[PDB]
């Protein structure tokens, strides 16, 4: 019972299909990024906003790490 | 109000009245303080002006917040609120219930916890203390409710 | 003493003139004796010797 809808497949099929541990390191870099950025109201910001609030949290981070 | 404002009124819950009786309503007061104290830190300044810093920017926008604007953010019926503040809807106006106890409680701590540090200074300890007083518990009474000057 | 109140509600503003005007001229009295009963008992009035 074949029908119109062209499936999309999970991306571990897509890495499977695609085929050490450096590429560990990059998702869970990739990881932490998300984190970062869905915790944070960034995607209802235009981009001058979001750029600023970066910033902002970037020299607060400077800061603390400088001071301790 | 009259008959069919108070209809009006009483027809839906206030939106933007009633969030302040939801779950982790009153810890969220507490940790927009503790983020305040680790931020005028920051700045690197001695402690009395990092505490003073801190009670002065949480009491001007609380008040900013609270007090200044009047009316509902958006449409309720036909406005119902257009000559009402925030604090005033909370708990669909009524006095001295434990919300109202809390947010009053607040700065008082507040003060009593900053005084220690700044303590040695008369002008600082009196604007402070001024600030704290004319700008916190006054509009937050029974008296001030509906009372525009 | 802040910390030790009792949590009322504001007192709502009384009356005035003309809402008690409309409301006594909205009040009906029922008759001093009720006459519905009268006619189908006064039989009594009239076998009195």
């Amino acid at each position: 019972h074949k029908s119109s809808m062209v499936y999309i497949p999970t991306t571990k099929e897509a890495k499977r299909r695609n085929g050490g541990i450096l590429n560990t390191i990059e998702e869970v870099v990739e990881k932490l990024y998300w984190t970062y950025y869905i915790h944070l109201p960034f995607y209802l910001m235009a981009s001058f906003d979001s750029f600023f609030l970066h910033v902002f949290f970037l020299t607060i981070f400077s800061l603390s790490f400088f001071g301790i | 109000e009259t008959f069919e404002d108070e209809n009006d009124q009483q027809m839906l819950p206030n939106m933007a009245a009633t969030w302040v009786d939801q779950r982790g309503a009153w810890l969220i007061h507490i940790v927009v303080i503790v983020l305040l104290r680790l931020f005028y830190s920051l700045f690197g300044s001695t402690p009395k002006w990092t505490w003073t810093l801190t009670n002065m920017t949480y009491i001007i926008g609380f008040y900013i917040m609270f007090h200044l604007v009047k009316g509902t953010p958006f449409d309720f019926n036909g406005g119902a609120y257009d000559n009402l503040t925030m604090w005033e809807q909370i708990n669909d106006e009524t006095l001295y219930t434990p919300t109202r106890k809390f947010l009053l409680i607040v700065p008082i701590v507040l003060f009593l916890i900053s005084n220690q540090y700044y303590r040695n200074d008369m002008t600082l300890f009196l604007s402070n203390l001024a600030v704290t007083v004319l700008i916190g518990v006054v509009p937050k009474l029974g008296i001030t409710h509906r009372l525009r000057i | 003493i802040l910390l030790t109140r009792k949590s009322y509600k504001p007192p709502k503003r009384p009356l005035t003139e003309q809402e008690i005007d409309e409301l006594c001229d909205e009040w009906v009295p029922e008759p001093l004796v009720d006459p519905s009963a009268t006619d189908e008992q006064s039989w009594r009035v009239a076998k009195t010797p």
